[PDB]
C-alpha cells in the first residue's frame, strides 16, 4: 500500500499524507485561538515551557510576518519556522513587485496554494502545521485566515486551533448568537484581549499564569506581541471583577 | 506499515519516524554539553580514548563559526562537520551582504531551516547529530541546540549524547543555585565537573576532556579554546568533586 | 530526467532485459537471408491473419538504408523505424564525410552500436529488434550479409534467419547451403530462399515477400506472381 | 535531493482502468453538489456553500468564479485542486489567446486549455491528477451561450444541462423532466433553485447557496464608459439578497 | 578601455652542446621607462633536467611556467614517475599555448 | 565563383556556371564545377563566399537525399526550392550567415515541366524564365528580354546561352575560364562537355 | 528493487560481482609474455556453421604497441576500444610518443566504475591488455569491471579460465621463447574449448617490439597447430 | 528514494510484451467503435458515441471525429484527452511540412511521425502511453486515398477497410465479408452504418449517438472536400439506407 | 535488513547499514601498517596477489613531495580519493604557495566521504586509508575510514587481521615515538608491526611494500630488491 507514503488517491478518493499532516498538528499539545476587535484583531496562544533548562523566551508559536501580519502556528517548530521564513519572503516579495503591503487573505491564498502544491506532488511532503493569519486591513478590516495541510482556507469571524479546538470553537459560537454580531464591541484592544484570555479560561477550564500563555495583537499598521508582563497587567484585570 | 522505511513520509500518528531514528544515532554518540554565562557561553564534550595510540590534544571535536560562534555536537561526526560547513558559508554570505557578523539567533535559523530541509524529502537522509552552539552577538550571549527534526531552543544550559540525562539534572541545579547567574571562568570549572560527573555513563574506556568559551569579558566576544594551566585547573577542580 | 537504469545484470550473470528483448524478436515475423554466389536474396514472412489489408502503403518489411544496402527485421515493428532512420541518417552522413557510401560492415557495426547503447543508458530499454543487412561494398561485386542483435554484438553470415520458427528454418538452410558452392545465379537463390520460407510459413501465396540485391545499386522487390511460380515451381518437383 | 520523481504516477492496470484517475472521480463524487443549466439567452451554473464552522465567513470562500468577462466556473470534489485550477485558468485564458488575439477566449477553446492542464497531471512525471469536475459557463459571439464539464482524466463534454458531485444521478433525472428548449433565463434559475433544494439538507436562503448567470452584458459592472463597443461582462454573481426574493416566489 | 597586456622586457638566449645546454637570461624587469627590479629571475628548472623561461609579458610568463611545471607534476603521478623527456615536453608545451590561441600568452618560450 | 546563370526553355533548364577559382592574384583553377546535383531531376548552382558555398551545397545535398531514400520518391523542384529557401531564411538571422546565392533547375515529373528558381542569400525566392546572380545579371537580363522566347527547343537555348556567354566575355573585367553547361530535362541531368 | 550502486553485506558491489559471472559465460581467451614478445589467442565459438566465422573479431589492435583480448558480453567492449584507442592516439598527440601500456590500462580501467543512477551498468566484460613499451618491455594485464587491474605473467579469462590457469601455472617460465608460448596458448585453447580447435575457430596474435601487434593469419596459425600436435605425438 | 514507487512503464515482460501498451489497448477495446472504408472514389468515416445522455448539447460537440488538414481527417477510440494533445501536435506537424516544403503533407509521413511520438513513450521517458488509437483517413496526389490505423505501441499499418475500439473482431469480420475494391463511396457509406448498427451495445442506432465525415473528390473537378456530417444529416442518410 | 537498500536509510537503532558494508571491504582487505616518530612517518604495506602469475597489488600511492596515503579494501576507491587528495594538496600549492596541512587533508577526506553517506543514488567509499605526512608541524599519521571519520594518532593498523599489529604498536608506543634521525630503525619497528598480522605466509621481496616520509625526507616508495635490506 504505497498509496499511504505518497501523495495520491487511495481506492476512496483520499489523501493519507495530508490526512495525517492534519494529525502532527496537534503533535505539540497547544491550543491557539483569534478574535476580533472593532479596531483590532487579538489571537493568543497557550505557551508550555517543560524543561528548566530552557530559555523561555526563544519558545514562541507566533511569527511577525511583516510589519502589519502575524502568523500563530499550530504544530512542530522546525515545520512552523519553514512556513514562517517563506512567508516574510512572499510578503516582501509582493511589496516590492506591487508596490503595497500584502494583505492578510492573499498571502493566506499564497501559503495555501503552496501547500496544495505538495498534495499534488511527490518529491514534496506537506508542512504538518495549521497557519492563522491575523491583521488589521486597510480595505477589509480586523481579518483572521487560516490556512492547512490540504491547501484549504477560509476567513473567520473568530477561530480556534489545538486539541482542545472543539470547546473554544462552541464557547465562542454561543457568544456570537447571544451578542448577535460579527466582533467584540469593544474600543480598546487590552479589553478584546482579555475578552480572548477569559473565553479560554472558560472553555479549557483552566487557569493561567504570565507565563502560561502568549498574545499576539494586530492594529492598524502594526502587529505586535506582548511581554510577560503585559500579560500579567491584562490577567490583573481579569481578576478585579 | 512501511512508514519508517522512507524519509519524510507521515505515519498514522503523523511522525516521522526516519528522524526519530536519527534521534537514536545522536542518542548513542559522546556526551557534549553547553552552558549560558553572565557573558558569554561556555562549550564542553567527552573525547573517548579508544587506544593509547591515539595522539592527545590532536583530535579537535569543537568548530568554530566566523570568530564569535562555537559549535559542538554528538553523533555521527562527518554529518556535525557537515552541518558547520554549511554554518560557515551562511555566516559568510550574511557578513558579505549585511557586514556585521551574523547574530546567534539568525544563525540558529540558518541550521534550522537547513536541518529542517533534511527532512522534507526521501532523497536525502535526516542528520545524525544533536548540535549545541552559541556565542556573543550585539544583544549578549545565547546558547542554541538543535535537535535531527530541525527543531531548536534558547536554553541556559544544553546537554545531549550517551549522557544527557546526567548533565541536564547537574546543570539544573545549576540554574536554581545561581538565579542571578555563572560567571565565566565558574562555567569552564563547572563543565570539567559535569563532563566527567557525565562519564559515568561511559566508563570502560576512560576519557579527554575538551573546553571552549566565549566571553566578553574574559575571550572579548571571540570564541577561543581552553588550554594550558586554565584547562588543568578545571580538570583538577572536576577531579576534586568526584571523590 | 528519467534516469533508472531498467537493463541490469542478474545474479547469474544475465541482463533480463536484452534477454527479454530477444523474446520480442522471437515472436516477430520469419525474415531470412541468403546470399549467392553475385547476389544477396532477403525473404521476409508475412502473417495471413490480416485480409483487408493495403499493400500498395503498407510499410514494406524490407527497407532501403542506401541506393546499394537494405535492412529486414524481426521483431517490434515500432522499434525498427526509429533504427532504420538512424542507419539512413548515418548512411547520408558517411557519404558527407569520407565522399563513398558506407560498406556493409560499417553501416552493420553503427546499427548494432546502437543496440548496445540502449542496453547501458539509463531511462532506456533495448530495441526488441534482430536485423539482417544485405548489399555490396561501392566498387566491389563480393556479396555481403550480416545480422545484429538487442544486445549489440553483429557478425557475418553466408545464411541466416531470424523470428518466429528461425530455428527451423535454419536447419533447413544448414544442409541446403554449400559453403564450397553457393547459389551460383539469381534464380537459384531466390528458390532456395523461397524453399526455406516454405518450411515454416503455410500458403506461399501475399505471406512471402522477396527482395533481390544485386552489385552496384541494384535492388528490386519481386511482385506476388513472379514468387508465385517460384511457389509453384517447388511443389511440383516435392511431389516425387 | 531534486524531484527525482521523473516517472507516471499513474499507470494502466491489467484490467485497463486508470487507477488514479478513477480515485480522483471518486473524490469527485464525494464532493458537494454543483449544477448548469443552458436557456436560450443564458446559462446558469449553481452550487451549495458547505460552511467548515459556523465562526468562518462563508462569503471569503468563492466556489464560483469568474475566469473571462464571458466566462464562469463551479465545481465539485477537492476546493484547493480548484483554487489553482482558476488560477491557471485565467492566466492561460491571457497568455495562450488574449495576448496574442487582443480578445477573450471562446468557451470551448479556454475548456480545451484547461481540459489539457488536467490530462497533463495524468501523464506527466511526479504528480497525482486534479481531484476535482469543472461546470464552465460561458458566452461568445459566434457560438452564443454554452455549458461545458471537464474532469480528472481531461475529457470534456458540452451539456444543455447537467449536475456533478454528491447527488447528481437525482439531480439530472431532475433536470431532464424541466428542461426544454425554450427557457428564458428566469425560467432557468427557477429550475437550478429547486434542483438544488433536493441536494441541500440544512439552511437554504441567499448565504448558503452561491449562485451566478451568464446572460445580457452589464454596463454597469464595466467600470468605465466612452467605447461603444465594450459593453461589459455577461458573467454576473447573484447576490445574497437577490436569490432570496426569488426564494419567495419558489 | 583595459589593456589587459604589458610588457616588461629582458632577453633570453639558449645554446646547445654535444652533452650540455645552457640556457641564459638577463634578471632585469621593467615597465615603461622604469625599473621595477635589478634581480627577477625568469629562468627555472623545472624538473627532469628541463629548463624553461617565458619571457616577454610576466604575467603570461609566470602563469605559463607555474602551468608546465605543474603539467611535469602530473606527468609522474599518472605515469609512474617517468622521467619527461625534453621532445615530450616540447609538444606538451605547444598545447598549453595554443589552448589560447584566441587570448594567447604573450611572450616568446624557450626550453 | 562568380557568374551562374540560368534558362527556362520549353522542355528543359540549362545551366551555365563559370570554371574559374581566384583567390588574390592567382587563378587556382580552370576546371571547377560550381553545382551539385540534389535528385535524380534537380541541380543546383552556386556562388558567394569561399568555403560557404561548397559547405552549404553538399549540406542541403545530404538533406534531399535523406528525404529520397527516407520516402523513397522525388521531392518536386518547387519543394525543393522552398526548402533551400528556409534554410537561407534561418541562416541570414544566425551568428554567421551563409554568404551564399543559388539557382535551382528542374524538371517536374509530375507536371512535366521545366522550372528555374533564383534564390539569393537573404533567402529571396523567384520562379523565372532565365536567371542570373552576381554582375552577371546586368549584361544577361537585357539580352535575354530581346531574344528569349517561352516556345524555344533545348538547341536554340544553348545558342541563346552562347550569345550570353560571349558578351561576358567581351565585357566582364575578369577572366572567369568558359562556363560549364548542364541540361535538366525529362530524362534527368547530363553535362555539355564541348561548350 | 534496490540500488544499481548498493553495497552487500559483505562489503562488496552487487552488480560488479553479477557482471563477473557473466564474464565466466563468456568464451575463452589466453594471453602469454615472455621476454621476446607477448601472445594473446582466443576461442572464436561460433554459433552456428553457416555463420562466417573470420567475422567473429575478439582479437583487436588499439595501437602499434597494444593489442587487446576479450571475453563476454563482447558487444560492451566496443566502447571500451573506442576509448582505449583515443586515448592511446591523444597522448601520443599530446606528448609526441608511446604511451605506456599500464597508463592505457589504467585509463580503461576508469571507465569501469562510472556507473549507477555515467551508464546504467557495469561493464560485462573482461579484457587481457598486451603491449610493449621502453621502461617496462613486454606486459599483460587483466583488466576488469571492478575497475581493478593486474600485471599478469600468463593468465587465462572466460569459461575454461580456471583449468586453463593451473595449466600456465605449470608451464610458465622466465625463459619461454616465442614460439614456445604460441605452442602453449594453441595446446591450452585445445584443452578447454569444446569443439574441436582448428585455425577456423581459434585466432592467435602477438605483439614484439620490432613488428607490433599482429593478428595472424588461418594460413599461418594452422602451421601452428600441426607443429602441436606433431611434437605432442613425438614422446 | 522513489525507486520505490516506479511502475516501470517501459519493460519487457518475460514473455516479450510491453505491459503497458497491452494494457492501453485493453483500455482502447471499451471506447466506442470507429470504422474507417475506403472507397475508390472517397473515404467514409464512421464512429460511435459513447454512451449519450439526452440533455448532452449534440450539434457544437466534437469526441471522436477530428480535423487534421483540409485532406486528412482522423477517427479517436480511447482517452479523448490523450488524443487531443496528438492531434495538435500532428496539425502543427502538418503545418511544419507546408511551411517547408510550399506541399500538403502526405499522409503516411504524418502517420509515421505520429506512430514514431507514441513509440518514444515505450522506449524511454519512464512514463504512461497515450491510451489512444487512431483512423486516419486522407488524400495525397501519390497514393490518392488512404487508410492507416495507429496504436500505443506506435505501430501503424494500412487498410482498406478497418474498425478500432470495442467489438472490432466482430465489425471486422462483416467488413470483410461485404466489401469488394470497385466500390463507390454511397455504398461505403451504407457499409459502415450497417456494421455499426450490427456490432453495436445500443438497444438502436440513432442519429444523436453517431458522428460521421466522408472525404470525397466530390467537389467541382480534382480537388477533395472534407464533410463532417450535421446532426441533420446524420439523421437523414440514417433514414435513406432504412436504418430508422 | 530492510533498511540496508541505500544509504539514504537509518536503521530503527541509528545505524547506516550501507556504511557498515563499505567498512566490511576494508576488514576483507590485505593488512598495512602505519607508525611515526618526531622526525620521520612511516607507511608498511603487505601486498597481495590473484595467483603465482599475477603481480601483487599495489597499496601505497604518493600525494605530494610531503604527503601520501596506503590503501585497504576497493583500490579503485582509492584512486579517486587519493586523486582528490593529490588535487587538494595542488590547490595549496599554486594558489597560497602552501604545503597542505595533513591535518587539512583529512577534514577534506572526511567531507567528501560523507556527502555519499546522506544523498539518494550514490554510495559510500568502500576503501580505509591510512594517511602519513610531514608539514610545518612536525610528522603526522592520520586514519580514513569511509563512514568520514578521520582520526590522528601516533601508529595504528587497518586490513585483515590488522590488530595484532595494533596491539604491538600499542605496546611499543614509548620505544618507536623516540626513533629520531633514523629512518632504518623507524622502519625496522613497522616491519616488525606488521609481522604481528601475518599467518602461513612471511615477508619476501615482491611482497612488502615500504613507505616512508620526514624531515629531510620526500614522501618515496620502496618495492623489490630495495625492501630485501628488512626482511
Ligand atoms: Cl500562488
Amino acid at each position: 500500500g504505497y498509496d499511504r507514503h505518497i501523495t495520491i488517491f487511495s481506492p476512496e478518493g483520499r489523501l493519507y499524507q495530508v490526512e495525517y499532516a492534519f494529525k502532527a498538528t496537534n503533535q505539540t499539545n497547544i491550543n491557539s485561538l483569534a478574535v476580533r476587535g472593532k479596531d483590532c484583531t487579538v489571537v493568543i496562544s497557550q505557551k508550555k515551557v517543560p524543561d528548566k533548562l530552557l530559555d523561555p523566551t526563544t519558545v514562541s508559536y507566533i511569527f511577525c510576518i511583516s510589519r502589519t501580519i502575524g502568523m500563530v502556528v499550530n504544530g512542530p517548530i522546525p515545520d512552523a519556522r519553514n512556513a514562517a521564513l517563506r512567508a516574510k519572503a512572499e510578503a516582501a516579495e509582493f511589496r516590492y513587485k506591487y508596490g503595497y503591503d500584502m494583505p492578510c487573505d492573499v498571502l493566506a491564498k499564497r501559503m495555501a496554494n503552496l501547500s496544495q502544491i505538495y498534495t499534488q506532488r511527490a518529491y514534496m511532503r506537506p508542512l504538518g502545521v495549521i497557519l492563522t493569519f491575523v491583521s488589521v486591513d486597510e480595505e477589509l478590516g480586523p481579518s483572521i485566515y487560516k490556512t492547512d495541510p490540504a491547501g484549504y482556507y477560509v476567513g473567520y469571524k473568530a477561530t480556534a486551533t489545538g486539541p482542545k479546538q472543539q470547546e473554544i470553537t462552541t464557547n465562542l459560537e454561543n457568544h456570537f448568537k447571544k451578542s448577535k454580531i460579527d466582533h467584540i464591541n469593544e474600543e480598546s484592544w487590552e479589553k478584546v484581549v482579555e475578552f480572548a484570555i477569559t473565553h479560554m479560561i472558560d472553555a479549557l477550564g483552566t487557569e493561567f499564569s504570565k507565563n502560561d500563555l502568549e498574545v499576539g495583537v494586530a492594529t492598524k499598521d502594526k502587529f505586535f506581541t506582548l511581554s510577560a508582563e503585559n500579560i500579567e497587567e491584562r490577567l490583573v484585570a481579569i481578576a478585579e471583577q | 506499515t512501511g512508514y519508517d522505511l522512507s524519509n519524510s513520509v507521515f505515519s498514522p500518528d503523523g511522525r516521522n519516524f526516519q528522524v526519530e531514528y536519527a534521534v537514536k544515532a545522536v542518542e548513542n554518540g559522546t556526551t557534549s554539553i553547553g552552558i549560558k554565562c553572565n557573558d558569554g557561553v561556555v562549550f564542553a564534550v567527552e573525547k573517548l580514548i579508544t587506544s593509547k595510540l591515539l595522539v592527545p590534544q590532536k583530535n579537535v571535536k569543537i568548530q568554530v563559526v566566523d570568530r564569535h560562534i562555537g559549535c559542538v555536537y554528538s553523533g555521527l561526526i562527518p554529518d556535525g562537520r557537515h552541518l558547520v560547513n554549511r554554518g560557515r558559508e551562511e555566516a559568510a554570505s550574511f557578513k558579505k551582504l549585511y557586514k556585521t557578523p551574523i547574530p546567534i539567533p539568525a544563525f540558529a535559523d540558518r541550521l534550522g531551516q537547513y536541518v529542517q530541509a533534511h527532512t522534507l524529502y526521501n532523497s536525502v537522509r535526516p542528520f545524525g547529530v544533536s548540535t549545541i552552539f552559541g556565542g556573543v552577538d550585539k544583544n549578549g550571549a545565547h546558547l542554541y541546540m538543535l535537535e535531527p527534526s530541525g527543531s531548536y531552543w534558547g536554553y541556559k544550559g544544553a546537554a545531549t549524547g550517551k549522557g544527557r540525562q546526567s548533565a541536564k539534572a547537574e546543570l539544573e541545579k545549576l540554574v536554581d543555585h545561581h538565579p542571578e547567574g555563572l560567571s565565566a571562568r565558574e562555567a569552564v570549572k563547572q563543565a570539567a565537573k559535569i563532563i566527567y560527573l557525565a562519564h559515568e555513563d561511559n566508563k570502560e574506556k576512560d576519557f579527554e576532556l575538551e573546553i571552549s568559551w566565549c566571553s566578553l569579558s574574559e575571550t572579548n566576544g571571540l570564541h577561543k579554546f581552553v588550554k594550558g594551566d586554565l584547562l588543568q585547573e578545571a580538570i583538577d577542580f572536576a577531579q576534586k568533586e568526584i571523590n | 530526467g528519467y534516469d533508472r537504469a531498467l537493463s541490469i545484470f542478474s545474479p547469474d550473470g544475465h541482463i533480463f532485459q536484452v534477454e527479454y528483448a530477444l523474446e520480442a524478436v522471437k515472436r516477430g515475423t520469419c525474415a531470412v537471408g541468403v546470399k549467392g554466389k553475385n547476389c544477396v536474396v532477403l525473404g521476409c514472412e508475412r502473417r495471413s491473419t490480416l485480409k483487408l489489408q493495403d499493400t500498395r502503403i503498407t510499410p514494406s518489411k524490407v527497407s532501403k538504408i542506401d541506393s546499394h544496402v537494405v535492412l529486414s527485421f524481426s521483431g517490434l515493428n515500432a522499434d525498427s523505424r526509429i533504427l532504420i532512420e538512424k542507419a539512413r541518417v548515418e548512411a547520408q552522413s558517411h557519404r558527407l564525410t569520407l565522399e563513398d557510401p558506407v560498406t556493409v560492415e560499417y553501416l552493420t557495426r553503427y546499427v548494432a552500436g546502437v543496440q548496445q547503447r540502449y542496453t547501458q543508458s539509463g531511462g532506456v530499454r533495448p530495441f526488441g529488434v534482430s536485423t539482417l543487412i544485405a548489399g555490396f561494398d561501392p566498387r566491389d561485386d563480393e556479396p555481403k550479409l550480416y545480422q545484429t542483435e538487442p544486445s549489440g554484438i553483429y557478425s557475418s553470415w553466408s545464411a541466416q534467419t531470424i523470428g518466429r520458427n528461425s530455428k527451423t528454418v535454419r536447419e533447413f538452410l544448414e544442409k541446403n547451403y554449400d559453403r564450397k558452392e553457393p547459389p551460383a545465379t539469381v534464380e537459384e537463390c531466390v528458390k532456395l530462399t523461397v524453399r526455406s520460407l516454405l518450411e515454416v510459413v503455410q500458403t506461399g501465396a501475399k505471406n512471402i515477400e522477396i527482395t533481390v540485391v544485386k552489385p552496384d545499386s541494384d535492388i528490386v522487390a519481386l511482385s506476388s506472381e513472379e514468387i508465385n511460380q517460384y511457389v509453384t515451381q517447388i511443389e511440383q518437383e516435392k511431389q516425387e | 535531493m531534486t524531484d527525482r520523481y521523473s516517472f507516471s504516477l499513474t499507470t494502466f492496470s491489467p484490467s485497463g482502468k486508470l487507477g488514479q484517475i478513477d480515485y480522483a472521480l471518486t473524490a469527485v463524487k464525494q464532493g458537494v453538489t454543483s449544477l448548469g443549466i443552458k436557456a436560450t439567452n443564458g446559462v446558469v451554473i449553481a452550487t451549495e456553500k458547505k460552511s467548515s464552522s459556523p465562526l468562518a465567513m462563508s462569503e471569503t470562500l468563492s466556489k464560483v468564479s469568474l475566469l473571462t468577462p464571458d466566462i464562469g466556473a463551479v465545481y465539485s470534489g477537492m476546493g484547493p485542486d480548484y483554487r489553482v485550477l482558476v488560477d491557471k485558468s485565467r492566466k492561460v485564458a491571457h497568455t495562450s489567446y488574449k495576448r496574442i488575439y487582443g480578445e477573450y477566449p471562446p468557451t470551448k477553446l479556454l475548456v480545451s486549455e484547461v481540459a489539457k492542464i488536467m490530462q497533463e497531471a495524468t501523464q506527466s512525471g511526479g504528480v497525482r491528477p486534479f481531484g476535482v469536475s469543472l461546470l464552465i459557463a460561458g458566452h461568445d459571439e459566434f457560438n452564443g451561450f454554452s455549458l461545458y464539464q471537464v474532469d480528472p482524466s481531461g475529457s470534456y463534454f458540452p451539456w444543455k444541462a447537467t449536475a456533478i458531485g454528491k447527488g447528481s444521478v437525482a439531480a439530472k433525472t431532475f433536470l431532464e423532466k424541466r428542461w426544454n428548449d425554450e427557457l428564458e433565463l428566469e425560467d432557468a434559475i427557477h429550475i437550478a433553485l429547486l434542483t438544488l433544494k433536493e441536494s441541500v439538507e440544512g439552511e437554504f436562503n441567499g448565504d448558503t447557496i452561491e449562485l451566478a448567470i451568464i446572460g445580457d452584458e452589464n454596463p454597469d459592472l464595466l467600470g468605465y464608459t466612452g467605447i461603444p463597443t465594450d459593453k461589459g461582462p455577461r458573467f454576473r454573481k447573484l447576490t445574497s439578497q437577490e436569490i432570496n426574493d426569488r426564494l419567495e416566489a419558489l | 578601455q583595459f589593456n589587459p597586456y604589458g610588457d616588461n622586457g629582458g632577453t633570453i638566449l639558449g645554446i646547445a652542446g654535444e652533452d650540455f645546454a645552457v640556457l641564459a637570461g638577463d634578471t632585469r624587469n621593467i615597465t615603461d621607462y622604469s625599473i621595477n627590479s635589478r634581480y627577477e629571475p625568469k629562468v627555472f628548472d623545472c624538473g627532469d633536467n628541463i629548463v624553461m623561461s617565458a619571457n616577454g609579458f610576466a604575467a603570461d610568463g609566470d602563469a605559463l611556467v607555474k602551468r608546465f611545471k605543474n603539467s611535469v607534476k602530473w606527468y609522474h603521478f599518472d605515469h609512474n614517475d617517468k622521467k619527461l623527456s625534453i621532445n615530450s615536453a616540447a609538444r606538451n608545451i605547444q598545447h598549453l599555448l595554443y589552448g589560447k590561441r584566441f587570448f594567447p600568452y604573450y611572450v616568446h618560450t624557450i626550453i | 565563383m562568380d557568374i551562374i546563370l540560368g534558362i527556362r526553355v520549353q522542355d528543359s533548364v540549362i545551366l551555365a556556371s563559370s570554371k574559374a577559382v581566384t583567390r588574390g592574384i592567382s587563378v587556382l583553377k580552370d576546371s571547377d564545377d560550381k553545382t551539385r546535383q540534389l535528385s535524380p531531376h534537380t541541380l543546383m548552382s552556386f556562388a558567394g563566399e569561399a568555403g560557404d558555398t561548397v559547405q552549404f551545397a553538399e549540406y542541403i545535398q545530404a538533406n534531399i537525399q535523406l528525404y529520397s531514400i527516407r520516402e523513397d520518391y522525388e521531392l518536386s523542384p518547387q519543394a525543393v526550392s522552398s526548402f533551400v529557401r528556409q534554410e537561407l531564411a534561418k541562416s541570414i538571422r544566425s551568428r554567421r550567415p551563409y554568404q551564399v546565392n543559388v539557382l535551382i533547375g528542374g524538371y517536374d515529373k509530375k507536371k512535366n515541366k521545366p522550372e528555374l528558381y533564383q534564390i539569393d542569400y537573404l533567402g529571396t525566392k523567384v520562379e523565372l524564365p532565365y536567371g542570373a546572380h552576381g554582375y552577371s545579371g546586368f549584361y544577361t537580363f537585357s539580352l535575354l528580354d530581346h531574344h528569349y522566347r517561352p516556345d524555344m527547343t533545348t538547341e536554340e537555348g544553348l545558342d541563346l546561352l552562347k550569345l550570353c556567354v560571349q558578351e561576358l566575355e567581351k565585357r566582364m573585367p575578369m577572366d572567369f575560364k568558359g562556363v560549364i553547361v548542364k541540361i535538366v530535362d525529362k530524362d534527368g541531368i547530363r553535362q555539355v562537355d564541348d561548350f | 528493487d534496490r540500488g544499481v550502486s548498493t553495497f552487500s553485506p559483505e562489503g562488496r558491489l552487487f552488480q560488479v560481482e553479477y557482471s563477473l559471472e557473466a564474464i565466466k559465460l563468456g568464451s575463452t581467451a589466453i594471453g602469454i609474455a615472455t621476454k621476446e614478445g607477448v601472445v594473446l589467442g582466443v576461442e572464436k565459438r561460433a554459433t552456428s556453421p553457416l555463420l562466417e566465422s573470420d567475422s567473429i573479431e575478439k582479437i583487436v589492435e588499439i595501437d602499434r604497441h597494444i593489442g587487446c583480448a576479450m571475453s563476454g558480453l563482447t558487444a560492451d567492449a566496443r566502447s571500451m576500444i573506442e576509448h582505449a584507442r583515443t586515448a592511446a592516439v591523444t597522448h601520443n598527440l599530446y606528448y609526441d610518443e608511446d604511451i605506456n601500456v599500464e597508463s592505457l590500462t589504467q585509463s580503461v580501467c576508469d571507465l569501469a566504475l562510472r556507473f549507477g543512477e555515467l551508464m546504467s551498468r557495469p561493464f560485462g566484460v573482461a579484457l587481457l591488455i598486451a603491449g610493449h613499451d621502453a621502461d617496462d618491455g613486454y606486459q599483460l594485464f587483466h583488466a576488469e569491471p571492478s575497475g581493478t587491474f593486474y600485471r599478469y605473467n600468463a593468465k587465462a579469462i572466460g569459461s575454461g579460465s580456471e583449468g586453463a590457469q593451473a595449466e600456465l601455472l605449470n608451464e610458465w617460465h622466465s625463459s619461454l621463447t616465442l614460439k614456445e608460448a604460441e605452442l602453449l596458448v594453441l595446446k591450452i585453447l585445445k584443452q578447454v574449448m569444446e569443439e574441436k580447435l582448428d585455425e577456423n575457430n581459434a585466432q592467435l596474435s602477438c605483439i614484439t617490439k620490432q613488428d607490433g601487434f599482429k593478428i595472424y593469419d588461418n594460413e599461418k596459425t594452422a602451421e601452428l597447430i600441426k607443429e602441436l600436435k606433431e611434437k605432442e605425438a613425438a614422446e | 528514494g522513489s525507486r520505490r514507487y516506479d511502475s516501470r512503464t517501459t519493460i519487457f515482460s518475460p514473455e516479450g510484451r510491453l505491459y503497458q501498451v497491452e494494457y492501453a489497448l485493453e483500455s482502447i477495446s471499451h471506447a466506442g467503435t470507429a470504422i474507417g472504408i475506403m472507397a475508390s472514389d472517397g473515404i467514409v468515416l464512421a464512429a460511435e458515441r459513447k454512451v449519450t445522455s439526452t440533455l448532452l448539447e449534440q450539434d457544437t460537440s466534437t469526441e471522436k471525429l477530428y480535423k487534421l488538414n483540409d485532406k486528412i481527417a482522423v477517427a479517436v477510440a480511447g482517452l479523448t484527452a490523450d488524443a487531443e494533445i496528438l492531434i495538435n501536435t500532428a496539425r502543427i506537424h502538418a503545418q511544419n511540412y507546408l511551411k517547408t516544403y510550399n506541399e500538403d503533407i502526405p499522409v503516411e509521413i504524418l502517420v509515421r511521425r505520429l506512430s514514431d511520438i507514441k513509440q518514444g513513450y515505450t522506449q524511454h521517458g519512464g512514463l504512461r502511453p497515450f491510451g489512444v488509437s487512431f483512423i486516419y483517413a486522407g488524400y495525397d496526389d501519390r497514393y490518392g486515398y488512404q487508410l492507416y490505423t495507429s496504436n500505443p505501441s506506435g505501430n501503424y499499418t494500412g487498410w482498406k477497410a478497418i474498425s478500432v475500439g470495442a467489438n472490432t473482431s466482430a465489425a471486422q469480420t462483416l467488413l470483410q465479408m461485404d466489401y469488394k475494391d470497385d466500390m463507390k463511396v454511397d455504398d461505403a457509406i451504407e457499409l459502415a452504418l450497417k456494421t455499426l448498427s450490427k456490432t453495436t451495445d445500443s438497444s438502436a442506432l440513432t442519429y444523436d449517438r453517431l458522428e460521421f465525415a466522408t472525404i470525397r473528390k466530390g467537389a467541382n473537378d480534382g480537388e477533395v472536400y472534407q464533410k463532417i456530417f450535421k446532426p441533420q444529416e446524420i439523421k437523414d442518410i440514417l433514414v435513406k439506407t432504412g436504418i430508422t | 535488513n530492510n533498511y540496508d537498500g541505500d544509504t539514504v536509510t537509518f536503521s530503527p537503532t541509528g545505524r547506516l547499514f550501507q556504511v557498515e558494508y563499505a567498512l566490511e571491504a576494508i576488514k576483507q582487505g590485505s593488512v598495512t601498517v602505519g607508525l611515526r616518530s618526531n622526525t620521520h612517518a612511516v607507511l608498511v604495506a603487505l601486498k597481495r596477489n590473484a595467483d603465482e602469475l599475477s603481480s601483487y597489488q599495489k597499496k601505497i600511492i604518493k600525494c605530494d613531495e610531503h604527503m601520501g596515503l596506503s590503501l585497504a579494501g576497493l583500490a579503485p576507491d582509492a584512486r579517486v580519493l587519493s586523486n582528490y587528495l593529490r588535487q587538494q594538496c595542488n590547490y595549496s600549492s599554486l594558489v597560497f604557495n602552501r604545503k597542505l596541512a595533513v591535518e587539512r587533508a583529512g577534514h577534506l577526506l572526511c567531507d567528501k566521504a560523507q556527502k555519499n553517506t546522506q544523498s539518494y543514488g550514490g554510495r559510500p567509499y568502500g576503501v580505509g586509508l591510512l594517511i602519513i605526512g610531514y608539514d610545518k608541524s612536525g610528522a603526522h599519521l592520520l586514519e580514513f575510514q569511509p563512514s568520514g571519520n578521520v582520526t590522528e594518532l601516533y601508529g595504528t593498523a587497518i586490513g585483515a587481521r590488522s590488530q595484532g599489529a595494533k596491539t604491538y604498536l600499542e605496546r611499543t608506543l614509548d620505544t618507536f615515538i623516540k626513533i629520531d634521525g633514523n629512518p632504518d630503525e623507524l622502519i625496522k619497528a613497522g616491519v616488525e608491526a606488521i609481522s604481528q598480522s601475518l599467518r602461513d605466509e612471511s615477508l619476501t621481496v615482491d611482497n612488502l611494500s615500504i613507505a616512508i616520509v620526514g624531515k629531510d625526507t620526500p614522501f618515496t616508495i620502496y618495492d623489490g630488491e630495495a625492501v630485501a635490506k628488512y626482511i
